[PDB]
């Protein structure tokens, strides 16, 4: 005799399937048919069995609602049915009879069939608090059952498009506000549907931030901003200006230290310069943003370029330094000051430098005009997890305690949830990246912002390492 | 000179008996000894299981009736023992008790009268 | 006289008479053999020697002194080894000392005695001294250790014996121990409280359960003799009730001469106590146990034959293992009366009935039948024939209807029916060693008018079993509700081998099918035997027209010698309801089954039972036994192992083992299952007096 | 008249771990013929059938299904007291024992059924588990894993204790019957436990002979005897907090104006207890103080380094810390290594074993060989993990397997360095793995400079008057030369 199954792969959890038992080689009319089940390395337990015509049926007490057992006497195959899959249903599924030798005492296990139902996916930057955010995801696995697995991929808002466009990725994706307009219009979010009295919940301007076509397309978590963080010890008395940081970084390296160090390969950290004499990225109304209208090529841009690659030329600064070479010397106390978001503050504390965080240099008597990013949580449009995604969205992440357990990991700067802000508007630290953020703008989030940002990463990259010059770098960046 | 043939003892076939005599023209006489008489020690009957079905429930019995017989000739150690025996079989499905408990009755009449009329066989073949 | 025949005797004329060189001692009927011996006429003993080999009337004694008394006969010897002899039994004995008190009294100290006789003794209870009397059959054994084999296999500080036929109160009856689940062992303590009555408690053990009390009390009197048996355990272990138990009872009263009145009882606490911790007949006449209670009459001696009884019935019905049961009806009066009398050739044969069917599920209500019938008989010398002349008058009224059921009805049914048939006697188509062929054909014809009787209800009216006796009877649901209307001959030939020298019968045929005012089927069957190998059992059922078969069967089984048996069985039939679905539509589907049987001795000392219930509809076998027994020449084994594996529910098998051990003169026989494969006769020791034998004499 | 009861529980066990004993429930007057008992294992909490049981006459025993091949009860009916002869007994059988003074029951291979006249008084057999002895300093409890795992093996329960004294108790208080079979410590002990007798000699294979390093035999051997088993050689080292300091001073002359500019702060940069004088030893070894002189084996009396001058120099420079407060006479070891874990101090002078406490509170700190003192590095005094057997406990032969393998492994080394560290291992292989990490390697090259403690009893007499004068210059009571000179004389 033999039985085999069939069906088994991979369904994220609130999924559907129902495996197949098409046994041969004994009259399976007339004998009982017992599920089981043994996860991988634990311990084999029973599912579900039906009687000879279907009429009764025994489920496990664990399993009651969510399967149901049907058999077919056409086929001499019985199926199991499943809905409202979780994490904890995967294991490796055995049909099996009892009493059915030439003695009524022999039994048979088929070869099995494999179902997997994968953990919460969900993905945030490397440099943001998924360590925080996975103990929310702890506190969501304890109520409910389901486990939530936080991943940090490299170059993740250009990762979620591909994998989203091939019919997978993560349950939940989180970004600043900008990347998403292009999500939604390629299909890749699910529209969020949160009531009213949950709106209420959060600041109207960060509602804006993550609305696309007068849908909202993500939960708005908290508002960054670029913030001048300096060394309180090595300079108790921060510039107010740029054009005194060459003066600053001679009198420093007579000290054998320097004046500043800030990621120059990201266009993010260079855009405050850039941007405060008159340089944009797409005008007109906020609705409009004339894409025919880009201020990159105009002679504000190209005055705070120009002051950049001036700071390169004169040895202040290396075309070189990135993230890592800048959080290095300024945590070690080799630099005097660097520009940051709320996010690196934590390796600040735990590296015991008294640092204070203040007010963007000004560039020809003009603030410092950095781009405002609103960190927010889409849907994946290939998540079906959908309902399990805006339960821990809403009710897990979205309250004080899940808030507070991110911001202690890394903080988030001026949290969107009212609530969390109040408490948390008393840091002098949030105070300085409010004002910095008041100074910017907010990013569009229109899908032309991944080849502006792409040309302007080109363009500072080129005019930096002297490639390109100021002007041609920036007329090719409007290009 | 064995026309007329006296019986005594065994309740149970005493009409069953007499009827299968009397069918072939034989009177029994009280009290008269002298002609051989015939003498039943007792009648012995049960009913068991034959066949049950594939999950555990009765599906038919089975009745037997032995008895054993000895000729006298006024005598009681002389003669030869003779016992016979008939056998029928009672669909039981599994409720109809109530008319089974009283097919049954009728079924051991049959078998009784069936059991005299061999026996009676068996003594008029002797009269050669 | 006590002569001796020793030829020279030191003595002078009575002081002392020395006697030497194998001497006897005439003592008529008491032979007496012996090596030298001395005499004292001071108490008037005797001593005999060294060598003492006595032997009177089948008891050997070979001591050493045997210093006896002879004025009350007081003996004291050394060394006996005692063997006593008696008609179909007998003991051994090796004492170190015997002795011997007045009559019939002795005290036996430091024994090593069997039932068995001599060499390595498979078994024997050794022990010091033991008080074997005769007044009193009560024979106490301090410091008793049961031997088997070369090992003590059990021990005591004091126990008795039976030493007659008596009834011993008293004694634990042996022991029962066998089972699956556990090892369930049980010891019964027989305890008589007077002639006529004896309670026997029994504590046990299910090793799975718990612990259980079944005991039963067996009473008598001039008049009313019964038996009570019961069970009863506290809270379970497997299953989870508290308080299950079980009741019997039999009460067989009599008032005077003509009333008897028994009480037939049983009731067990919920619908699993069969099924559980019982054997493999509750298959049958147990998924519904009987409680009843009765009365009866008999005589007026005059043209009469009368007969009544008012019993009280309701039975108690099981589930099967779901809660699914059918709980049939409920009889609370039942006023028969029956009649029979013979007006010289004619036989009239009156009746009557009443009953109340009382249920829940279904309606309730009484009713009436009157069947006077009459039937004359006509047997001239050659065939018979006996017309009949019956009324069938019911008369329902049924309350409380919840549907469609007429308030009061009434019918009558004049029943004719004309049974004759000639009978012809051949010797010319014998087939044997000289045998003699019978053929017998026969007829019927019952005309029963027909009436819409369908719309009251059925009590309790069933479908008889159609084979080759059907033909012949004037009722189809053979009951009271339902009466089938008529008008049919029943065509019948039967064939009876006789021997010739005697009238036993060889070998029987038959087939019959009736018509209409046609065939609409056909019923065939033939069933004999050569003797004792050879025998054969079959029957058939068919319908033409319609499909091939309703329900054939088949028999054998051949007896090489009075053991060696090898029994089988076969059995079809479509449409059979097997397990009683939910709702209450039994499940129908068709039968294949072939029960295979034998008992073969593997070696000459080694037999084996072996039985196989087969299914071929889903290729199951339903019950399945396989046993072993032993015999030795002191019956040192007698022993028996027997396993089998039954069926209990739909899907549910349950398996079991048992033992029997026997002991020669020192057992007992009987306790097995069920009814078995035909004769199953047992492979050991009678084993009849259970204990310490009948016997004990000098 | 059968009402009397004569069934006290005679005799008595008295052994540890494994042992044997003969134990009687002595009767009077009765007939022993027919009344026979079968013996009770009641231990406190529980009451039940026992591990034995003899019927009389006959003499046929049932014994238990729980022992096979372990005691049997045999018959003395020339005593009128029966005797159970107990063999391989464990800890698991303590408990109080009785019998059944029976007098009618039936006897099957199964079992002797009878339960009748419990006159038993009940004799607690006395049987303790394994035991071990010694100060927990370096926790015992990664040698305890080791010895519990040895504990299943031999399936003996186990005894060890977290005490004070035991370098003092070993010696002297043992004499009087205390101290338990196994010890892991100071050389000097070692002597005094020889002395007192408990301790025996232990030969090690030669395969362990190999395995273990040459020098550490050397320093367990005694009088030219090897009484002891080195577990690791355990070296004081230097521990600086990470965030305190970035890098710990490497002149023990720059530690006093580093503790001046912590003065200011408010924070001392040393804290070490100056009570014990193993721990005031690197300093007096960096000036040249040393145990003994002359060759090791001869371990001369008459030549002492606190007779040299450079040892009370050495002490003198740690009393002008004393002087500034750099160091507190009242603060102590447990305080000192309480202030590390608070930050309290930037610097500690410790044993091996407050590594894993320091690892325990997980405040960021770091190893480093002592500093040079007048450019000669600072010497710890290296103490030997001698381990050692116990005579008058009854299974005294456990202790000499478990120092063999179960108390040296390479794997058991790291188990006990866990608990509490013990520095610079016996084992080669330990060693190298020892040697990439980086607290144990400062340690390693500290061993190096240091000189392993004479374990003769009369170094043990010098050392207690060492601790006495290293408490009298911490004080200030006492000048540290004249003191240094007391502890000579």
């Amino acid at each position: 005799v033999q039985l085999v199954e069939s069906g088994g792969g991979l369904v994220q959890p609130g999924g559907s399937l129902r495996l197949s038992c098409a046994a041969s080689g004994f009259p399976v009319k007339y004998e009982h048919m017992y599920w089981y089940r043994q996860a991988p390395g634990k311990e084999r337990e029973w599912v579900a069995a039906i009687n000879s015509a279907g009429n009764e049926t025994h489920y496990a007490d664990s399993v009651k609602g969510r399967f149901t057992i049907s058999r077919d006497n056409a086929k001499n195959t019985v199926y199991l049915q499943m809905n409202s899959l979780k994490p904890e249903d995967t294991a490796v599924y055995y049909c099996n009879v009892k009493d059915i030798g030439w003695w009524a005492a022999y039994d048979y296990w088929g070869q099995g069939t494999q179902v997997t139902v994968p953990p919460l996916v969900i993905w945030i930057n490397g440099d943001k608090g998924y360590n925080g955010l996975a103990e929310v995801g702890k506190k969501f696995e304890k109520d409910t059952g389901i486990k939530v697995t936080v991943e940090h991929p490299d170059k993740l808002e250009e990762k979620f498009p591909q994998v989203a466009a091939t019919g997978d990725g993560p349950d939940i994706i989180f970004w600043a506000h900008d990347r998403f307009g292009g999500y939604a219009q390629s299909g890749l979010l699910a529209e969020i549907t949160p009531d009213k009295a949950f709106q209420d919940k959060l600041y109207p301007f960060t509602w804006d931030a993550v609305r696309y076509n007068g849908k909202l397309i993500a939960y708005p978590i908290a508002v960054e901003a670029l913030s001048l963080i300096y060394n309180k010890d090595l300079l108790p008395n921060p510039p107010k200006t740029w054009e005194e940081i060459p003066a600053l970084d001679k009198e420093l390296k007579a000290k054998g230290k320097s004046a500043l160090m800030f990621n120059l390969q990201e266009p993010y950290f260079t855009w405050p310069l850039i941007a405060a004499d008159g340089g944009y990225a797409f005008k007109y109304e906020n609705g409009k943003y004339d894409i025919k209208d880009v201020g990159v090529d105009n002679a504000g841009a190209k005055a705070g370029l120009t002051f950049l690659v001036d700071l390169i030329k004169n040895k202040h600064m290396n075309a070189d330094t990135d993230y890592s070479i800048a959080e290095a010397a300024f945590n070690k106390g080799e630099t005097a000051m660097t520009i940051n978001g709320p996010w690196a503050w934590s390796n600040i504390d735990t590296s015991k430098v008294n640092y204070g965080v203040t007010v963007l240099p000004t560039f020809k008597g003009q603030p410092s005009k950095p781009f405002v990013g609103v960190l927010s949580a889409g849907i994946n449009a290939a998540s079906p997890n959908k309902e399990l995604a805006k339960e821990f969205l809403e009710n897990y992440l979205l309250t004080d305690e899940g808030l507070e357990a991110v911001n202690k990991d890394k903080p988030l700067g001026a949290v969107a949830l009212k609530s969390y802000e109040e408490e948390l508007a008393k840091d002098p630290r949030i105070a300085a990246t409010m004002e910095n953020a008041q100074k910017g703008e907010i990013m569009p989030n229109i899908p032309q912002m991944s080849a502006f940002w792409y040309a302007v990463r080109t363009a500072v990259i080129n005019a930096a390492s002297g490639r390109q010059t100021v002007d041609e770098a920036l007329k090719d960046a409007q290009t | 000179t064995y026309r007329s043939w006296h019986i005594e003892g065994g309740q149970a076939l005493q009409f069953p008996l007499e009827t299968a005599l009397y069918q072939a023209s034989g009177r029994v006489d009280d009290a008269a000894g002298a002609q051989m008489t015939l003498r039943i020690d007792s009648v012995s009957q049960n009913k068991e299981t034959y066949t049950v079905t594939r999950a555990a429930v009765i599906n038919e019995y089975l009745l037997i009736l032995t008895v054993e017989a000895q000729v006298l000739k006024r005598g009681e150690p002389v003669g030869k023992p003779m016992t016979v025996s008939v056998r029928r079989i009672l669909d039981y499905a599994d409720n109809e008790i109530l008319g089974k408990q009283e097919e049954e009755e009728t079924l051991w009449a049959e078998m009784r009268q069936d059991v005299a009329e061999q026996i009676v066989r068996r003594l008029t073949f002797l009269k050669a | 006289y006590t002569r001796i025949v020793a030829d020279r005797m030191e003595g002078q004329s009575k002081v002392k008479v020395r006697a030497e060189g194998s001497v006897i001692i005439e003592r008529d009927g008491a032979v007496l053999n012996t090596d030298w011996a001395d005499y004292d006429q001071s108490g008037d003993t005797v001593t005999v020697g060294d060598r003492f080999a006595l032997q009177q009337d089948g008891t050997l004694i070979r001591g050493e002194t045997l210093t006896y008394n002879l004025d009350q006969q007081t003996g004291e010897a050394h060394n006996v080894r005692m063997e006593t002899e008696q008609g179909g039994r007998r003991l051994q004995s090796v004492s170190r000392t015997a002795e011997m008190l007045g009559e019939g009294r002795y005290k036996l100290t430091e024994t090593q005695f069997n039932t068995c006789s001599a060499g390595d003794a498979g078994w024997y209870v050794k022990a010091a001294s033991v008080e074997a009397d005769r007044g009193k059959g009560i024979g106490v054994a301090k410091h008793a250790a049961f031997v088997f084999g070369g090992v003590p296999l059990f021990y005591t500080p004091w126990a008795d014996f039976p030493l007659d036929g008596n009834r011993k109160s008293g004694l634990l009856v042996p022991s029962v121990s066998a089972g699956s689940d556990g090892v369930s062992l049980s010891v019964p303590y027989y305890f008589n409280l007077a002639p006529n009555f004896d309670a026997t408690f029994a504590p046990g053990i299910i090793g799975e359960r718990g612990a259980t009390f079944d005991g039963q009390i067996r009473y008598l009197r001039p008049d009313y003799s019964g038996q009570t048996d019961l069970t009863w355990l506290p809270h379970d272990k497997k299953s989870g009730r508290n308080n299950r138990y079980q009741a019997k009872w039999q009460h067989r009263h009599d008032i005077s001469d003509t009333l008897q009145a028994g009480v037939d009882f049983n009731q067990v606490s919920d619908s699993g106590y069969y099924r559980d911790f019982y054997g493999g007949e509750e298959i049958a006449g147990n998924v519904n146990l009987n409680r009843r209670v009765w009365l009866d009459y008999g005589g007026r001696a005059a043209g009469g034959s009368l007969n009544a009884g008012l019993s009280v019935q309701k039975y108690q019905t099981l589930a099967n293992q779901s809660g699914y049961k059918d709980e049939p009806y409920a009889i609370m009066p039942r006023l028969s009366a029956d009649w029979h009398k013979n007006a010289g050739r004619a036989q009239i044969g009156v009746s009557a009935q009443f009953t109340r069917f009382s249920h829940d599920g279904r309606q309730d209500g009484s009713r009436l039948v009157v069947y006077p019938g009459i039937k004359w008989d006509f047997s001239n010398s050659w065939g018979y024939v006996r017309p009949k002349l019956g009324l069938h008058a019911t008369y329902y009224s049924l309350d409380s209807f919840g549907g469609k059921a007429s308030r009061s009805v009434g019918r009558v049914l004049p029943v004719v029916n004309i049974d004759g048939g000639t009978t012809f006697e051949r010797n010319t188509r014998l087939f044997g060693g000289g045998v003699v062929q019978t053929i017998e054909p026969r007829l019927f014809y019952n005309y029963i008018p027909a009436k819409s009787q369908n719309d009251l209800p059925n009590f309790d009216s069933s479908e008889s079993s159609f084979g080759y006796g059907q033909l012949f009877r004037e009722n189809l649901y053979y009951g009271n509700d339902r009466i089938n209307a008529a008008n049919s001959l029943s065509t019948a030939v039967q064939s009876r081998i006789l021997d010739g020298a005697t009238g036993e019968e060889r070998f029987r045929a038959g087939i019959g099918q009736k018509f209409y005012f046609s065939r609409s089927d056909w019923v065939a069957f033939a069933s004999g035997g050569i003797g004792g190998r050879f025998t054969l059992d079959s029957s058939i059922h068919y319908n033409q027209n319609d499909k091939r078969a309703e329900h054939y069967a088949v028999g054998a089984g051949y007896r090489p010698a009075p053991g060696k048996v090898l029994n089988a069985r076969y059995k079809y039939g479509r449409n059979e309801k097997i397990y009683l679905q939910a709702d209450g539509s039994y499940f129908y589907d068709k039968l294949s089954q072939l029960d295979l049987s034998a008992q073969w001795p593997l070696t000459r000392n080694l037999s084996a039972v072996v039985r196989y219930n087969y299914g071929f509809e889903a290729k199951k076998p339903i019950e399945m036994l396989a046993g072993a027994e032993y015999k030795s020449s002191c019956g040192c084994w007698g022993a028996g192992v027997y396993a089998q594996r039954y069926v209990t529910g739909e899907n549910t098998y349950k398996n079991a083992v048992f033992f029997s051990l026997q002991l020669k003169d020192l057992s007992s026989v009987g306790r097995n299952p069920a009814g078995r494969m035909d004769v199953a006769v047992p492979g050991y020791i009678p084993a009849h007096s259970l204990s310490a034998g009948r016997n004990k004499r000098p």
